């Protein structure tokens, strides 16, 4: 397809998710939810090349997680 | 923070100590001075409360000893698909199941006992089968008696592979404390690698060969007939001709449509009104369905890398 | 000293300095140590690249002066001259080993101990001069050279010879059995046109018989490579 | 060797190998000589 | 240094810049500080399986592509330019029958020759100088060995002597390793490749030049042969 | 000592003088030291029974390439009493009387070495007194050429051949059963059959031992 409407969605899904996952919308590695609901402490050592603090493996959670929401709304569109 | 972590060597195998009975627990170790020392050793043999303290001497000997119970299950169910192979009516059954009842069990003739053989069908005496292993194996497309032997031999191979696994845990290298101390690996591992991975795996079974298998037999062919297993997933114009999806190959699945599928994978609920069971077509898109779920419920724990809950 | 060892980074190994003849320090297998080895395998060295060096001129000499008889089989009793071809081969062996026997176990004994018997039975007035095991020629050397003036050079010039007769040879039993051409013929093809006389051609042919049977069914031939 | 003898030699191991020396005996004397009510042969 | 390559806090504390061909990628610290030993995690084993696995694989890659090459080129026959899968080894997929005896045949002259060789080296990894030892057709002396197991040396297995002034003896040994793992990737996709196609690794060279924006692996899907 | 599987040690309890020892006992059966004089002289019978049985095998084949009608060592049982003039049991039964004799007589010498020619059977002392070791009797009858009575360098010298040659010939005597039971011919007819057309004539082309 390259271009057909559930690849608009899905590039404006998984991209959409770790788009600023970069910055304070999700849990990453280093902040890590509170059951109060803070979002905020980054205190991990991981080592990644990056401007600041976004490891590698948070690249694999928010673009996986990206896609059942993904394919969730495909298919909520398709079905319907 | 989760490792490995094992220790090395730590008991000796040997015979040493089964030449002393009652060596573990420091009241039985003087031998028998009454005959209650012959009981009160079997019930203090598997508890490991009173032979030690410490959780790694005490977990190693239960973690160890979790691989005999496999290794006997193994053992067990190797002689159930060995006793379908040369001593069931198998075949007879398969091709007229709605008469011939189930058998394996055969009788030597000594001592007048071989009455016990019913006459049940396909030319055949022997015991009447309660079990239900033969209506299991027409749903895991097993036709001849080779399948059977096979599962036998490496029914009993794997469970050698466990007893060496038991020895290799215990004597040769054991893990230590903090290796058992981590459950929210264990339960990433559990909950996605068992049943995660062995519902997918058996989901990727029915599809390429049960499915097809147990179409070809309802619509009246026999095992004579009946394409060997790796004819099915390594021909795609003979599985195509039974369900035409598999003429789209793995688009439909990328190209993020699943409707194509609704051929061999569906829902529908019910019991089909020719075998009785259910419709197996559902049964791939039930474990395929939950495989998928239980994946995503493994990775609500984190280990090493900060995502996912402590407990 | 380092005379040039066969690659040019290269340690000679232990064993090897340069005593022997024709010495590139090349025993990449180790093959040689405890050099009660070394003695042996010397003593094959030389007797091959003997046996080679007369084969070799033997054969161009064959086929030089006799155009015909394809020189790889010349065995059997149709190419053999006017005055034998009816000597019964089997005759014929009969009479070679008795002799080959003798001078064999004559020389085996002589590498078992040294300088042992260097003596002439029977007359046993008389011996071969001393050696260093495999180097004889009281009589094996008439013309006396080889003794007072430079004596290893012509050893060293009689390995590089020989070694280059071994693979030569060699050569020739490859060559005329894929061909099915004897050497100086395959080299005239060679030489005509060389790129489709090249070995890329005729190669996975042995192009032999499998019977080859003399006074019955006999000498089944095993060739070299599976080639069909 | 030693101590495969000596744990082979325990009561339970010869209560199990020394009854299937007897029924085995005695299945295969019901074998060649079968049901045997009198001793009348 | 130049780690990058997913270094860990952990992964680089042990291992920084000592073994050839070590980026510090290392995510589940496998490789470790003698935490667990006498298995086949530790850093005395993996180590010298990643060698072997990327010795065979550089003569697994070179293997599988040549006769695909040299037949193509039009230089060896080609009915001996069976592409790799389809040589026989794999009957299902196809058996060649080119060979002078059977396949089976030639699987018990491997197994028992083969066999000298690879128990033969076992123990010189469970006991480093033990093979130069007991009396083997005087091969001994050559295959006695030397230093860690992973390089043997000695006169045969480095018969050039290269790598002597122990400056480039790492930087052959990185060169080595960076295309041991390079050869398994390679060997990791033909087994893909020839599924997914259908065709030869080489073949698929051609078709992806042939056509670059169009075959592919999300184009070629509706192909799955097998 | 050159020992099997090069780069492990003997087992701890035999490193000793026995003719042969390779230190092979992978499942540990000499660890009982009383036990393994026995072994020795179970390796010793069978090693002497093989290179009796492999020449009584191979003999009879190689003398039916020439003609001469003799069966194959399976069914030559039969072809015996085939044409019999003596009964099964008979022939059987005078086995286990005389035969049985022997070893009867073997294993008390095996037992207390001092008896079994202390006297009293039919005369024949120092005979039958055995020399000492375990499966070695010398004496008159067994060892009529006076052998193993001069050098003894020279007699631990044949103890060894002796074993190598029987390891040989049992390790051999187990092929004559195994390439029986699937080519079902001749040990000698597949000594030629294999050096005639080595290539189709196998072990996997038997059809037995490379099942499909
Ligand atoms: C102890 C070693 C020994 C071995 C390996 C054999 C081997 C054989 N014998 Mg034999 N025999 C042996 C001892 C003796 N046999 C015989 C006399 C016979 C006879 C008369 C026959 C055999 C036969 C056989 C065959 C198997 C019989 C059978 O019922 O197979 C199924 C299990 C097999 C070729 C039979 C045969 O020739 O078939 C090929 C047969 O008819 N044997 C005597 C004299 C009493 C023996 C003394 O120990
Ligand atoms: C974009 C909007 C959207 C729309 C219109 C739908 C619509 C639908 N979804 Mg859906 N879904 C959505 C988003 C949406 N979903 C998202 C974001 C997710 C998270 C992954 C899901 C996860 C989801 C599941 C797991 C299931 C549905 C199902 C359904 C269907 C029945 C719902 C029900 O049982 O009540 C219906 C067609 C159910 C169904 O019938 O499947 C077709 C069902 O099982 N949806
Ligand atoms: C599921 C069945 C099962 C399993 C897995 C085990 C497992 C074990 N038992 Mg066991 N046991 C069982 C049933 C079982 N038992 C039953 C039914 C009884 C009778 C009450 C016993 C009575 C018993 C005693 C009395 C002892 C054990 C011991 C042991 C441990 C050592 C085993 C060993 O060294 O063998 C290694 C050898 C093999 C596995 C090969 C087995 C081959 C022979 C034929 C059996 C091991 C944890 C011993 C121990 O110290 O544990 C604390 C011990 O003293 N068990
Ligand atoms: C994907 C990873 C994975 C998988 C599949 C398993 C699988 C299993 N674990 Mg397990 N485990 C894991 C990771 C994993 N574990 C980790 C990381 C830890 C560390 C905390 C543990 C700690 C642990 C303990 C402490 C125990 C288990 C047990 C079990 C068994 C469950 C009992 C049962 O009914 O089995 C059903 C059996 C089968 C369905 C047969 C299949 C078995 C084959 C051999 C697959 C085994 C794969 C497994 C991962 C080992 C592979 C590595 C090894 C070969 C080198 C099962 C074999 C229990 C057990 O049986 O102990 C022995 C148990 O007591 N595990
Ligand atoms: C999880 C287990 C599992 C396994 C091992 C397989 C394995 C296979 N599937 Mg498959 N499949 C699975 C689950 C599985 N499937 C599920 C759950 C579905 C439902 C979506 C499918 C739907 C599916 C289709 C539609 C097709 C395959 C095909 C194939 C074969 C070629 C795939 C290929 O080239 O991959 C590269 C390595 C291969 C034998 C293809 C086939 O049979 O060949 C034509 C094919 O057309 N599969
Ligand atoms: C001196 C050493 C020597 C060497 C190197 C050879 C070498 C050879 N001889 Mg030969 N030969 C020799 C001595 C030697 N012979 C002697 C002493 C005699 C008896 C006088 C013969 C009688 C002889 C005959 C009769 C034949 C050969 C043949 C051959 C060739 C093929 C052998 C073969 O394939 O066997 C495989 C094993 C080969 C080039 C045969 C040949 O060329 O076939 C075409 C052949 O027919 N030779
Ligand atoms: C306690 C009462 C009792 C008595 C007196 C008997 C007596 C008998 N039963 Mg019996 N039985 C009993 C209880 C009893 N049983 C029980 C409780 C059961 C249920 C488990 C059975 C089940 C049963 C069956 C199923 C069979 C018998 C049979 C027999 C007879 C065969 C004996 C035999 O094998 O030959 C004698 C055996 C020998 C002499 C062998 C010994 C040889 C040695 C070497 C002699 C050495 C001498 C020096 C015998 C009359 C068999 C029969 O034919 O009965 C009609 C038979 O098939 N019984
Ligand atoms: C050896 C190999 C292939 C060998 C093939 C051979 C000999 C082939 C021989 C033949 O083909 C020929 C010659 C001729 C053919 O006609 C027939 C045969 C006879 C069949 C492939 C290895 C292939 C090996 C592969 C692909 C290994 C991949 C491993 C990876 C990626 C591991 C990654 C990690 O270990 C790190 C890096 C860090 C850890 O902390 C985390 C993880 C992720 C675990
Ligand atoms: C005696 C023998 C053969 C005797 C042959 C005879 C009498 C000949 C008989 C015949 O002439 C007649 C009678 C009639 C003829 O017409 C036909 C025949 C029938 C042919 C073979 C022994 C054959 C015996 C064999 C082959 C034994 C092999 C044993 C091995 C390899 C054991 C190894 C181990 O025991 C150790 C060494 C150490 C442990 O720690 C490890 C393990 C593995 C347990
Ligand atoms: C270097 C080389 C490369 C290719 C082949 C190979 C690898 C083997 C290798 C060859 C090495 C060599 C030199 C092998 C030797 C081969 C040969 C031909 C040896 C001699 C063979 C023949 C011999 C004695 C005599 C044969 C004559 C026989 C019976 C009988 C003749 C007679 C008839 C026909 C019947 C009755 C009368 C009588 C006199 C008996
Ligand atoms: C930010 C930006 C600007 C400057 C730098 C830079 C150019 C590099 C750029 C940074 C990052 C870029 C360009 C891309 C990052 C990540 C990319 C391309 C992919 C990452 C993750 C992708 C994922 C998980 C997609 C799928 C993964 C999974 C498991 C899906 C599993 C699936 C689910 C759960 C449903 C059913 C089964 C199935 C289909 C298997």
């Amino acid at each position: 397809f390259i271009g057909s409407t559930p690849n608009l969605i899905m590039v404006a899904s998984t991209g959409l998710c770790l788009a600023a996952g970069r910055f304070g919308l999700a849990p990453t590695v280093n902040k890590f939810a509170t059951s109060g609901l803070n979002l905020v402490d980054k205190p991990l050592g991981l080592k990644t090349g990056d401007p600041a603090g976004f490891t590698a493996v948070d690249v694999l959670a928010l673009g996986s997680f990206g896609h059942m929401i993904g394919i969730g709304i495909v298919l909520g569109l398709k079905a319907t | 923070k989760v490792k490995v972590i094992v220790d090395r060597n730590t008991t000796d195998t040997s015979f040493e100590k089964w030449a002393k009975p009652g060596h573990f627990s420091r009241t039985l170790a003087k031998g028998p001075t009454t005959t209650t020392w012959i009981w009160n050793l079997h019930a203090d043999a598997h508890d490991f409360d009173s032979h030690t303290s410490d959780l790694e001497d005490i977990s190693r000997k239960v973690f160890s000893a979790h691989f005999g119970q496999l290794g006997i299950i193994l053992i067990w169910l190797s002689g159930m698909y060995f006793h379908g192979a040369r001593f069931s009516n198998y075949e007879a059954w398969l091709s007229d199941p709605t008469h011939i009842k189930p058998s394996a069990q055969v009788v030597w003739p000594i001592v007048g006992q071989e009455i016990l053989n019913g006459d049940v069908g396909g030319g055949f005496q022997g015991i009447q089968i309660t079990s239900g292993f033969f209506q299991l194996w027409r749903a895991s497309g097993i036709t001849s008696e080779l399948e059977l032997y096979s599962t036998a031999l490496g029914g009993l191979l794997l469970a050698s592979a466990m007893f060496f696994a038991g020895w290799f845990h215990y004597h040769k290298a054991a893990p230590k404390l903090e290796w058992f101390q981590n459950v929210e690996s264990m339960m990433n591992h559990h909950l996605a690698g068992l049943l995660g991975l062995g519902s997918l795996g058996w989901a990727g079974h029915q599809i390429h060969l049960s499915i097809p298998i147990n179409k070809l037999l309802d619509a009246g062919v026999d095992p004579k007939e009946i394409p060997l297993p790796h004819e099915f997933l390594l021909n795609r114009e003979l599985m195509a001709g039974l369900y035409p999806s598999f003429s789209a190959g793995l688009k439909p699945f990328f190209t993020l449509n699943w409707s194509e599928y609704s051929d061999f994978l569906t829902f529908k609920g019910g019991l089909n009104p020719i075998n009785g069971g259910l419709w197996l077509t559902d049964i791939a898109h039930h474990h395929l369905a939950i495989a998928v779920l239980f994946i995503i419920a493994g990775h609500m724990y984190r280990t090493n890398w900060g995502i996912g809950h402590s407990m | 000293a380092d005379r040039k060892l066969w690659a040019p980074g290269v340690a000679a190994p232990s064993y090897l300095d340069g005593s022997l003849a024709g010495d590139y320090g090349w025993d990449p297998m180790g093959l040689s140590s405890d050099p009660k080895a070394l003695a042996w395998y010397r003593q094959a060295e030389l007797v091959h690249s003997r046996w080679a060096m007369m084969g070799v001129v033997g054969i161009l000499g064959q086929e030089i002066l006799n155009p015909d008889v394809f020189w790889y089989e010349a065995g059997l009793p149709k190419n053999l001259p006017e005055q034998v071809s009816g000597l019964n081969l089997g005759g014929i062996l009969a009479f070679e080993f008795c002799m080959m026997h003798y001078v064999e176990v004559r020389r085996w004994q002589d590498y078992k101990n040294f300088g042992s018997v260097n003596e002439d039975p029977v007359f046993k007035g008389n011996s071969v001069p001393n050696e260093v095991m495999g180097y004889p020629g009281g009589i094996f050397d008439p013309f006396g050279f080889a003794k007072g003036k430079d004596i290893e050079d012509l050893k060293t010039k009689e390995i590089k010879n020989g070694r280059l007769a071994m693979v030569a040879w060699t050569g020739f039993a490859l060559q005329a059995q894929a061909t099915g051409k004897g050497p100086i013929a395959c080299w005239k093809d060679h030489l005509a046109d060389p790129f489709v006389s090249n070995i890329t051609a005729n190669i996975g042919t042995c192009v032999i018989p499998d019977s080859v049977d003399v006074g019955g069914v006999n000498i089944p031939l095993y060739c070299l490579w599976p080639g069909q | 060797m030693q101590n495969l003898k000596i744990y082979l030699s325990t009561a339970p191991v010869i209560a199990f190998i020394w009854l299937s020396l007897l029924s085995s005996l005695i299945i295969e004397v019901n074998r060649f000589f079968p049901d045997p009510l009198i001793f009348a042969f | 240094k130049d780690t990058l390559f997913f270094a860990d806090e952990n992964s680089l504390t042990y291992l920084d810049g000592t073994l050839p061909g070590d980026y510090g990628f290392d995510p589940f610290g496998l490789l470790e500080p003698g935490n667990g030993d006498v298995g086949f995690i530790n850093p005395s084993w993996l180590r010298y399986s990643e060698v072997i696995h990327g010795r065979f694989a550089m003569l697994g890659a070179a293997g599988c592509i040549t006769p695909e090459i040299l037949s193509s080129l039009g230089v060896i026959p080609e009915s001996t330019g069976i592409v790799w899968y389809r040589n026989g080894v794999i009957p299902p997929a196809g058996s060649s029958d080119v060979y002078w005896v059977d396949p089976y045949t030639l699987f018990f002259v491997e197994v028992v020759a083969m066999q000298f060789a690879e128990l033969r080296r076992l123990q010189d990894y469970r006991n480093p100088g033990s093979m130069g030892k007991q009396y083997f057709l005087g091969l001994e002396g050559v295959l006695g060995g030397s230093g860690d197991p992973s390089y043997p040396g000695g006169a045969f297995f480095n018969m050039f002597n290269l790598g002597k002034t122990e400056e480039s003896m790492k930087v052959m040994k990185t060169r080595e390793i960076k295309n041991g793992r390079l050869a398994m990737m390679a060997m990791f996709g033909f087994g893909a490749q020839a599924i997914l196609t259908g065709k030869g690794p080489y073949q698929n060279l051609l078709d992806h030049l042939s056509d670059p924006f169009n075959n592919n692996i999300l184009t070629n899907w509706t192909s799955v042969y097998g | 000592r050159p020992v099997w599987y090069p780069g492990n040690s003997p087992p701890e309890w035999l490193d000793g003088s026995l003719p042969g020892d390779y230190g092979y006992d992978p499942l540990g059966l000499a660890s009982d030291p009383e036990m393994l004089k026995w072994w020795v002289q179970a390796e010793l019978v069978h090693g002497r029974w093989a290179m009796l049985g492999t020449v009584g095998m191979i003999v009879p084949g190689v003398a039916a390439r020439a003609g001469g009608d003799f069966p194959q060592w399976y069914d030559a049982g039969k072809v015996y009493i085939e044409n019999s003039s003596i009964p099964f049991g008979a022939l059987l039964m005078t086995q286990v009387l005389m035969m049985g004799w022997s070893e009867m007589m073997r294993y008390y010498e095996f037992v207390s070495p001092g008896s079994q020619g202390t006297g009293s059977f039919m005369g024949f002392t120092e005979a039958f007194a055995g020399t000492g070791e375990n499966g070695y009797p010398g004496g008159r009858f067994f060892d009529p050429f006076g052998l193993a009575k001069g050098d003894p360098a020279k007699l631990q010298e044949y103890k060894v051949k002796e074993i190598k040659n029987g390891r040989l010939a049992m390790f051999s005597c187990l092929g004559y059963y195994a390439q029986y039971a699937a080519t079902g011919k001749g040990p000698v007819d597949n000594w030629f059959d294999h050096i005639a057309d080595p290539f189709h004539n196998t072990c996997a082309t038997n059809g037995v031992s490379v099942p499909f």
